[PDB]
């Protein structure tokens, strides 16, 4: 999945094949490093990429005087009524109009979607 | 020709109290704005 590097030269490391051992493993072409990796897998690719934007959202947005503010939506960890909510406010979403959330109290930083 | 000469009897304007409606229908339109508005709200709630 990731890019793992040579300690040597700090090159990508490119796989491999041992026809020896049947064994996988990781060889920059600028030195002569070896390494055996644990994902077993060269590639992914999943073409639905429905990403939760949770883990995209920052808990920074609260501080916005521009966004919508509820209180009927009560943060599920601190319990402040507070909440700014806002669509999804990014590009390849489908068309999903779902409503996001995060808690307005500080350091909080809860963002949730019901 | 005839009709103009005939319009100099009759005579013909435009204006405000021409351009104003009345009560009942100035409610029955308020009305109307406020019940769309408020199915927009409902459609929106739904979407949400
Ligand atoms: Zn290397
Ligand atoms: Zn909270």
């Amino acid at each position: 999945v990731g890019i793992r590097f040579c300690q040597e030269c700090n090159n990508m490391l490119y796989p491999k094949e041992d026809k020896e051992n049947r064994i996988l493993l990781y060889a920059c072409r600028n030195c002569d490093y070896q390494q055996e990796a644990d994902n077993s897998c060269i590639y992914v690719n999943k073409i639905t990429h429905e990403v939760d934007e949770l883990t995209q959202i920052i808990a920074d947005v609260s501080q916005d005087p521009t966004l919508p503010r509820t209180e009927d939506h009560p943060c599920q960890k601190c319990g402040h009524k507070e909440a700014v909510f806002f669509q999804s406010h990014s590009a390849r979403a489908e068309d999903a109009m779902r409503l996001y959330y995060v808690c307005t109290a500080p350091h909080c930083g809860h963002r949730w979607t019901e | 020709t005839v009709i103009n000469n005939w319009l100099l009897i009759e005579g013909h304007t435009i204006g405000i109290g021409d351009s104003i409606a009345d009560s009942k229908t100035y409610q029955d339109i308020q009305n109307t704005i406020k019940k769309a508005k408020q199915d927009v709200i409902e459609v929106i709630e739904k979407a949400h």
